[PDB]
């Protein structure tokens, strides 16, 4: 019963060093993936200022 | 006489590991069920990873 429960706790510590090592995926993903919304976003702002400017230069 | 001796022996020696072993293994084989779930959410974790 104590040979079982030395058997358990090690799938227990290998629950652990999956669900950091998941999560420290993600967390460097979310910075890439703010920072090319940040991008896309200025990309965004200069495309809809250049479709009004030309309308009102012509 | 020896299904009158032999197997009321052993009838005896059961029940008296009927108290000692079925609380144990009732805590032997739940404590199995820890295994194999926790073997199934490390499967899909490591999936995950």
């Amino acid at each position: 019963d104590s040979y079982l429960k030395h058997q358990e706790i090690v799938l227990d510590t290998l629950l652990p060093q999956t669900v950091s090592n998941q999560w420290r995926i993600n967390n460097d993903y979310i910075r890439q993936t703010c920072t090319i919304v940040e991008e896309m976003n200025i990309q965004q702002r200069k495309q809809i200022n250049d479709l009004e400017i030309y309308r009102k230069r012509l | 006489t020896s299904m009158k001796i032999q197997f009321k022996t052993a009838m005896p020696p059961t029940e008296v590991l009927l108290e000692s072993i079925q609380s144990k293994v009732e805590s032997i084989e739940q404590l199995q069920r820890k295994l194999q779930h926790v073997q199934p959410l490390e499967q899909q974790n490591n999936e995950m990873c």
